[PDB]
């Protein structure tokens, strides 16, 4: 059972899926693949909250309802800048103008 | 095997190759002469949503089960309306 | 012979539809006939009803005038029977002389209903009467097609 | 000249259950024997209909509001076969996987009045592409030059 991801950092965002029974260990080693950044040297996030690296993705909530390919989930990532972690920081997207009038009901 | 797309306000897009491909203009461009594609004009709100495009089209392309609805807001349906005419997907 | 009975199917068809349409037929002028008859009138019907418009329209491919030829209703008769005769065809045929008739009365050409009724007849002896013979007759049609 | 996309008088019986898979209303449309669309009663999503069609009968299958184009068994065209072991066959009324473009101009389409798709803020191209909606006739036409292309 699939799940479809965003995992954003700064104004980075990759697209990805994994399996719901697929572990936040196993999603840092797909990061450690693009990013070049050993898991180690990563924490992963489902908004303000820290993932256990033991934990499935199904157990984090990241489920086939609530991670689709037409909307998926956003995982939050952060470096290790030193013997420290970097604070969580991820660049909203920009906002589409107001609606015009011939598109309102 | 990824490629990266750049939004005008400077977001970096990373998607699987043949996900990318489904747009005629990434293709053609990846295609070309001389990998990253950016785009000067095409904010990251509609290229963010592009990409969901590309992910529900693999999914979904040559399924035998029922297939959900691509939704899109009124908020960006002039602006995706552009893009996916620019970008032939 | 056979002839005389299938001129007389025509006329009693034609009859029906005219009187379908609220027109008498007078002013226009051994098989089970009153079962023939009844049955070529109700497979008529279930024709109109449920098939006509699954099939080219023929009404389309002929408009009949005073200067027309048999000849012109002859080739559009033909297409209807291009892949040979069945019982279902036959009826098509006794149903497209009925539209016509009507046609005709519509736009006031009431000579054509007489000439469109041995136009039918003569395609009837010429065409359709040797396979009639061959698949058991008008009895044969009543079985298949009557009540 | 016979059309090339049109129904066989089979006269063979096929039970057949139309199957909505989609979350539009589907306007089931029939070939005639002379290859002339006749459109059939709606199916609501998610629902199915057991019916009486026939063997080399051609189907097509479109938004009964907007004329979308939908496929049925993953293709455009629904051909019936004879029941085996005396069991319907199946068409599965499902979405296409719309291009983008096709996809938003559906949506546009939905939120702006007609008489007003030529005020959009958009190139006349755009503008062109909106007006030109989808229809049965446009799509038997490309599935006509395919056939020929193929036969």
């Amino acid at each position: 059972m699939d799940v479809f991801l965003m995992i954003r950092r700064h104004k980075t965002t990759i697209f990805t899926d994994a399996k719901e029974s697929s572990t936040v260990f196993e999603l840092k080693r797909i990061v450690e693949g693009i990013l070049k950044r050993p898991p180690d040297e990563q924490r992963l996030y489902k908004d303000d909250q820290l993932l256990d690296d033991g934990k499935t993705l199904g157990e984090c909530g990241f489920t086939s309802q609530t991670a689709r390919p037409q909307a998926p989930a956003t995982v939050g990532l952060a470096f290790r800048a030193d013997d420290t972690f970097e604070a969580l920081c991820i660049e909203p997207f920009s906002s589409p103008p107001e609606l015009p009038d011939v598109m309102k009901p | 095997m990824y490629v990266k797309l750049i939004s005008s306000d400077g977001h970096e897009f990373i998607v699987k190759r043949e996900h990318a491909l489904t747009s005629g203009t990434i293709k053609a461009m990846l295609s070309g002469p001389g990998n990253e594609v950016n785009f000067r004009e095409i904010p990251s709100h509609v290229l963010s949503k592009v990409c969901m495009y590309f992910t529900y089209k693999v999914r979904y392309t040559n399924s035998s089960t029922e297939i959900p609805e691509f939704p899109i807001a009124p908020e960006i349906a002039l602006e995706l309306l552009m893009a996916a005419n620019f970008l032939d997907c | 012979a056979m002839s005389q009975s299938n001129r007389e199917l025509v006329v009693d068809f034609l009859s029906y539809k005219l009187s379908q349409k609220g027109y008498s037929w007078s002013q226009f002028s051994v098989i089970p006939m009153a079962a023939v008859k009844q049955a070529l009138r109700e497979a008529g019907d279930e024709f109109e009803l449920r098939y006509r418009r699954a099939f080219s329209d023929l009404t389309s491919q002929l408009h009949i005038t005073p200067g027309t030829a048999y000849q012109s209703f002859e080739q559009v008769v033909n297409e209807l029977f291009r892949d040979g005769v069945n019982w279902g065809r036959i009826v098509a045929f006794f149903s497209f002389g009925g539209a016509l008739c009507v046609e005709s009365v519509d736009k006031e050409m009431q000579v054509l209903v007489s000439r469109i009724a041995a136009w039918m007849a003569t395609y009837l002896n010429d065409h359709l009467e040797p396979w009639i013979q061959e698949n058991g007759g008008w009895d044969t049609f009543v079985e298949l097609y009557g009540n | 000249p016979r059309p090339v996309l049109r129904s066989v008088n089979s006269r063979e019986p096929s039970q057949v259950i139309f199957c909505n898979r989609s979350p539009r209303v589907v306007l089931p449309v029939w070939l005639n024997f002379d290859g002339e669309p006749q459109p059939y009663p709606t199916l609501p999503p998610g629902t199915g209909r057991r019916i009486h069609s026939y063997r080399g009968h051609l189907w097509l299958f479109r938004d009964a509001g907007t004329h979308d184009g939908l496929l049925v068994n993953q293709t455009e065209l629904f051909v019936p076969s004879l029941n085996v072991d005396g069991q319907p066959i199946f068409a599965n009324i499902t979405l296409p996987v719309y291009t983008l473009k096709e996809r938003c101009l559906q949506v546009v389409r939905s939120l702006v009045k007609p008489e007003n798709y030529r005020r959009l803020d958009i190139v006349r191209s755009l503008y062109e592409d909106l007006e030109d909606h989808p229809n049965v006739q446009k799509d038997l036409e490309r599935l006509t030059q395919e056939r020929i292309a193929h036969q």
